[PDB]
RNA sequence: GGCGACACACGUGCUACAAUGCCCACUACAAAGCGAUGCCACCCGGCAACGGGGAGCUAAUCGCAAAAAGGUGGGCCCAGUUCGGAUUGGGGUCUGCAACCCGACCCCAUGAAGCCGGAAUCGCUAGUAAUCGCGGAUCAGCCAUGCCGCGGUGAAUACG
RNA sequence: CGCGGGGUGGAGCAGCCUGGUAGCUCGUCGGGCUCAUAACCCGAAGGUCGUCGGUUCAAAUCCGGCCCCCGCAACCA
RNA sequence: UCGCCUCCUAAAAGGUAACGGAGGCGCCCAAAGGUCCCCUCAGGCGGGACGGAAAUCCGCCGGAGAGCGCAAGGGUAGAAG
């Protein structure tokens, strides 16, 4: 429960935020709630074994099996059964969102090929940001001997900030680099 | 390319009417065939009409136009397509 | 171990091991060991952890790499294209640059050969 | 959690280029990480590794 | 191969000298 | 300016697809022909191209000159690879009034097609065919992989 | 208007019954052999399936209308 | 054409004819059944690797226009989903 960032968001973010913007009461503070990663593998469709061997890698980075997302209608253009699995869903929160977060900014970002910056603009209006990412290797625990194929996510990050300049400003000081 | 230390080569029948423009205070439109020439510093801003072999095409010269023969940019012949 | 970008090489050689980076080979590489002063014929499957991280360092912190140099060079033509420098026209609309004949063979500039019909 | 089926999610010790990072709560203690970045390379402390031939050629 | 020019081999055949071959 | 255009089609070629092979060090063995408007030894700068200097020879006297295969030692380990060197970025060098169109060459990065080529089809009977270097003409330079010559090592097989 | 079969690369014909996947001969194109052409050989291209709507996850394929085609039939009067 | 179902014709109870207007049925399900607990849609707008109008995710908005095996009608989330 002592986790850095948990630290750091407490001392240091939220002063310069409540002094930033000027909130009335203690919880209009942007606080930060449920990052959800999601890896869409429509790559696993025929294969059930890709699902397997995906999801062992995604809980060696977020300490929680995934939930299975299956295929909500069937579609035609793409195989497609209308029951399948397409891909791994977890939510994580509260300490271990903050473990996870934590990691991600030290080690994962940096290790992304080229790196010039997240671009500021996947703010969705009512100030949570999600961004999505390419291989797998990019975190400590993946040693680039147990890829059996590159494969990304999707990354939502909820905020109970209203607009998104706050949503902006209590993930930057929380150390997200922009653009 | 060009030899360093030998020029670089711009035609002096040609850079004398641009330090005659750039450094005088007329500044308008020109009309070379000295396709052979290198470029500014000098020139940048100014219009020449350069020749392609048939007639003077009109170029605009920037600073992008670092050393580029006057050529590279009136070309020689007509294709479009089909 | 990783390098630029990640490029991980591995057991082959180390001297080779760099030619396996873009932006590097057999010259830019060769003359990096003795800045490192390190054997080449070693393998970077064994390597002290400690002369990796001359490498990983020196090279990323020496000069333009293979993602900033890549980088380099894309923006270097629409630098061409755009402007409207003939050199740059052979790339706006996908030819051949510097020199040759074009009645014959560019099949590697040109794409793979397709015919169409004769008089 | 569902006790059971988690990875075990012991605090560690992780590594970069630069010294060492600090928190890493992690499954998998002690592992090493080609770059992090609080470095002033890459980035932050920004650096970098028209221009040319008005210089070069410009007496010659 | 008699077209490597950064070869020595490559360099006998073009008939240039180079760092790939001195005299 | 063009003869150097490029949706494409054919002829003659070069370099390859590799381990009888690639690379690097050291070390040998030729012939013919050119060259004082030139060939440049040797010294110095330069990774090098080249640039400084500079000695000799109208040349069996001096120079282009290193022949390459080979030899020796060693590295690569069957990998689209240290195979292969196409395309493209950047930096130069020399010729020449000038190198964008449209030159040769050196260097750094890039490493593409190609894992013996469908129907078809060519050359060669002995120092020949294969494979390896060298010179000359033209010629400022050069698009030479071309042409005419030179020697190095050196097969296969013809019942008919 | 009546019953029945059909419309598919340029020609002619499969595929539709039984939904997923368009095939055969010819022609056309590129290249071979030839002095040359045909023959012959080696490669290649080439189509939304009359049409509109509906059905389904998916329509040449199943359903409705329309439109052309062939066929049969209009007898007592 | 011939039996069964749905709508209309049908004149606001029921019923109501024509070689009147339009569609379905001759099955299916061992879970698509019983019950107990839980959950709530289509659609739109914004955001998000390979994701394209629509594979998956996250936000707000959405009272039922979704779903209910198959035709239509009635019904239905306070569930029949
Ligand atoms: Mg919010
Ligand atoms: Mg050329
Ligand atoms: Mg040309
Ligand atoms: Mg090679
Ligand atoms: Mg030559
Ligand atoms: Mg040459
Ligand atoms: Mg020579
Ligand atoms: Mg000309
Ligand atoms: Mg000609
Ligand atoms: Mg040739
Ligand atoms: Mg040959
Ligand atoms: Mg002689
Ligand atoms: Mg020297
Ligand atoms: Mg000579
Ligand atoms: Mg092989
Ligand atoms: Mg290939
Ligand atoms: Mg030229
Ligand atoms: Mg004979
Ligand atoms: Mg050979
Ligand atoms: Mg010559
Ligand atoms: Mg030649
Ligand atoms: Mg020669
Ligand atoms: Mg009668
Ligand atoms: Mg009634």
């Amino acid at each position: 429960l002592d986790v850095a960032l948990k630290r750091k968001y407490y001392e240091e973010v939220r002063p310069e935020l409540i002094r930033r913007f000027g909130y009335q009461n203690v919880w209009e503070v942007p606080r930060l709630e449920k990052v959800v990663i999601n890896q869409g593998l429509g790559e696993a469709k025929e294969d059930a074994r890709i699902l397997e061997k995906a999801a062992q890698e995604l809980a060696l980075i977020t300490g929680q099996k995934p939930a299975v997302t299956r295929a909500k209608k069937s579609i035609s253009n793409f195989k497609l059964r209308k029951g399948m699995p397409i891909g791994l869903r977890v939510t994580l929160r509260r300490d271990r969102m903050w473990i996870f977060l934590e990691k991600l900014l030290n080690v994962a970002l940096p290790r992304i090929r080229d790196f010039r910056g997240l671009n500021p603009n996947s703010f969705d209006g009512r100030g949570n940001y999600n961004l999505g990412l390419r291989e797998q290797l990019i975190f400590p625990e993946i040693t680039y001997d147990m890829v059996d194929a590159l494969r990304g996510m999707d990354i939502a990050v909820v905020t109970t900030a209203e607009t998104d300049e706050e949503a902006r400003a209590l993930l930057e000081l929380l150390g997200f680099p922009f653009r | 390319p060009r030899s360093l230390k030998k020029g670089v080569f711009v035609d002096d029948h040609l850079l004398e009417k641009v330090l005659e423009l750039n450094a005088k205070g007329e500044k308008r439109l020109i009309k070379t065939w000295s396709r052979r020439s290198t470029i500014v510093p000098e020139m940048v801003g100014h219009t020449i009409a350069v020749y392609n072999g048939k007639q003077h095409v009109p170029v605009y010269i920037t600073e992008n136009m670092v050393g580029h023969k006057l050529g590279e940019f009136a070309p020689t012949r007509t294709y479009r397509g089909h | 171990a990783r390098i630029a970008g990640v490029e991980i090489p591995r057991n082959k050689r180390v001297d080779v091991a760099l030619t396996y980076i873009y932006g590097i080979g057999k010259a830019r590489a060769k003359e990096a060991l003795e800045k490192t002063g390190i054997n080449p014929a070693t393998r970077v499957k064994d390597l002290t952890e400690a002369e990796v991280v001359r490498l990983r360092e020196y090279v990323e912190n020496t000069w333009k790499l293979e993602g900033e140099l890549r980088a380099e060079v894309a923006a270097n033509i629409k630098r061409l294209m755009d402007i409207g420098c003939y050199r740059g026209l052979r790339h706006r609309r996908g030819l051949p640059v510097r020199g040759q004949r074009t009645r014959t063979n560019a099949r590697t500039r040109k794409g793979p050969r397709k015919t169409v019909a004769g008089k | 959690m569902k006790e059971g089926i988690h990875p075990k999610l012991v605090p560690a010790r992780i590594i970069c280029g630069c010294g060492n990072v600090i928190e890493t709560y992690s499954t998998k203690p002690e592992i090493y990480v080609e770059v992090c970045s609080k470095c002033h390379p890459f980035y932050t402390g920004q650096q970098r590794f028209v221009e040319r031939f008005q210089r070069r050629y410009g007496d010659s | 191969g008699k077209g490597d020019r950064r070869t020595r081999r490559g360099k006998i055949w073009r008939g240039t000298y180079g760092k790939y071959r001195p005299r």
